[PDB]
């Protein structure tokens, strides 16, 4: 038993008959990520069943800018000017490929955070990582690499 | 000559293959075969060979042990990123 | 890639001929037996028809030199049969003209080698 | 290496294969391989017990008329078209009549083209074959010049 | 100012760090 844990490979070629260009793009990652839990997919599933300081950086621009109302609405814990959300999955991206997170968002009129995780998706893979993390990497490798360096000093 | 071995012939001949300890470990050290779970999973498919009738056709009897020894490991063997095994790195 | 750009020149056809059924459905066209003056109309309809006409040449004209029209799928079957063998030959033609020539070879870089001077 | 590869057959061995198989087999219970499925399903036991071990080591479908019919139907289609415009003469209660003739007409095409690529294969080995073939030859044309170049080169 | 220019040596033919297992559909 062993596990691809964190952030491995795609899902590929199986929605890429299904056809991959934007907005289909995050439903297609849903089932190659195995990481819709919760609430986009619950959201879909309902109906299967049968702006933000972020939000205005990114602005929206097609379906996926309706989906987002819809998103809101399943999600809102509300405030006097303000409003947070549980567990929505959603994106930004350029051309070739895109980013997405899934978050939290806490608002105000001079300032809102989205708490959450990020993933970016290029060519059916998907990248989600973390700093220090990402140090202990290559830091531990660089030191291992320089025991046996230090090893090699068994030279009289 | 004979004409080109049948799928039954290619699979009898290859299982047996697997009595060669050398050979087996010219597999287990290899790269690509073991990025993808093809090969893993074409060995648990060979066991078909372990009963009858099929196992009746089998004149190195070491190969079925060691297919079973190779396929319980796979299960719980370490896959390396690019292909190694993670259990094996300190062998040759 | 004949038959088959013969199909894929047969597609345009069938898309000009309800890129027309278009008009003549969203232009009251069956009621020539805003809105578009009569004349549009025909200069339109007669820029198409004409234009179909035409589409309708070319596909024939590529129907005849369709190839395997007139042969048999015998007289086929073998050709290639026979071109399988008179391939094989000529490759074994060709394995031993290349040992030949680099027996040849071998003769010449001897020589070569023996006119060196250094050891 | 001296060593063979596995099987050919390893290739169809995907996770995806793996999960179409329990309905595959039921689907089947209602040398013959058919499609990939049918290679993760052992083959059958051969009839001569001689594999069981020793011991133990420890009609034409004429196309010439497929063609007439072709280009039938493509007059046959172009008058239709004549009449549906106005070029030809047709009373209002046929229009539509001549409407479902085109699309008939277009159909049964289709599958004439449809039906000669067999015949048009055929015509792409034989025309491949010849190809290289012509190619194999001058390959040796060419061997052979150099042989008569070298000639040349040698007797200045 | 610690040195002066920063030493290169930029690698995608390391060992490696991605592993392969979601390939099956």
């Amino acid at each position: 038993m062993n596990v691809t844990p964190l952030d491995e490979l795609q899902w590929k070629s199986p929605e890429w008959i299904q056809v991959f260009g934007l907005r289909t793009e995050n439903v297609l990652d849903y089932f190659a990520e195995s990481p819709f839990f919760d609430k986009t997919s619950n959201n879909q599933v309902i109906k299967m069943q049968r702006d933000p300081a972020r939000r205005q950086i990114l602005f929206k621009y097609p379906m996926y800018m309706q989906l987002e109302e819809e998103l809101m609405k399943l999600d809102g814990t509300e405030y006097v000017l303000s409003s947070v959300r549980e567990p929505d999955f959603w994106v930004i991206r350029k051309q070739r490929r895109t980013n997405n997170s899934g978050v939290g968002s806490a608002k105000g009129p001079e300032i809102i955070p989205l708490q959450d995780y990020y993933i970016i998706g290029a060519n059916i893979y998907q990248s989600p990582t973390i700093f220090k993390i990402v140090q202990s990497r290559l830091m531990s490798t660089s030191y291992h690499l320089n025991s046996t360096l230090e090893s090699l000093y068994d030279l009289i | 000559q004979n004409p080109l071995p049948t799928r039954f012939e290619v699979e009898l001949e290859f299982i047996q293959s697997l009595a060669n300890i050398q050979y087996v470990t010219y597999l287990l050290t290899q790269q690509q075969i073991w990025k993808s779970p093809n090969f893993k999973n074409y060995l648990k498919y060979l066991e078909y060979w372990c009963n009858p009738p099929y196992s009746q056709c089998i004149v190195y009897p070491n190969c079925l042990f060691i297919l079973k020894l190779l396929n319980g490991f796979m299960e719980s063997a370490i896959v390396n990123e690019d292909g190694l095994l993670e259990g094996l790195d300190e062998l040759p | 890639d004949r038959l088959t750009q013969l199909q894929i020149c047969l597609d345009q056809m069938t898309e000009q001929f309800c890129a027309t059924l278009n008009y003549i459905d969203k232009n009251h066209g069956f009621e020539r037996l805003t809105v578009v003056p009569p004349e549009e109309f025909s200069n339109t309809i007669d820029e198409l028809s004409t234009d179909i006409i035409l589409k309708t040449r070319q596909i024939n004209k590529l129907i005849d030199s369709l190839p395997g029209v007139d042969v048999s799928a015998e007289e086929q079957l073998r050709k290639i049969d026979m071109l399988q063998k008179k391939l094989v030959e000529v490759e074994d033609e060709k394995i031993e003209a290349i040992k030949k020539k680099e027996k040849l070879l071998r003769h010449v870089d001897s020589l070569i080698e023996d006119f060196v001077d250094g050891i | 290496s001296l060593y063979p590869p596995p099987p050919p057959y390893v290739k169809f061995f995907t996770q995806s294969n793996l999960e179409k198989l329990p309905k595959y087999k039921e689907k089947k219970a209602a040398e013959e391989i058919t499609c990939a499925l049918d290679y993760l399903i052992p083959p059958p036991m051969p009839k001569n017990q001689q594999y069981r071990a020793f011991g133990s080591i420890w009609e034409s479908t004429n196309y010439q008329y497929k063609i007439q019919e072709l280009r039938k139907l493509l007059k046959s289609l172009l008058l239709n078209y004549l009449e549906l415009i106005g070029v030809l003469s047709i009373n209002p209660d046929m229009y539509e009549r001549k409407v479902e003739n085109i699309r008939t007409i277009l159909v049964n095409i289709h599958h004439l083209l449809n039906e000669y690529r067999p015949h048009q294969s055929r015509e792409s080995l034989i025309m491949l074959l010849e190809e290289q073939l012509e190619y194999k030859r001058g390959e040796i044309r060419e061997i052979e010049q150099v042989c008569k170049q070298v000639h040349d080169k040698l007797t200045s | 100012p610690s040195y002066s220019p920063t030493s290169p040596s930029y690698s995608p033919t390391s060992p490696s760090y991605s592993p392969t297992s979601p390939s099956y559909s």
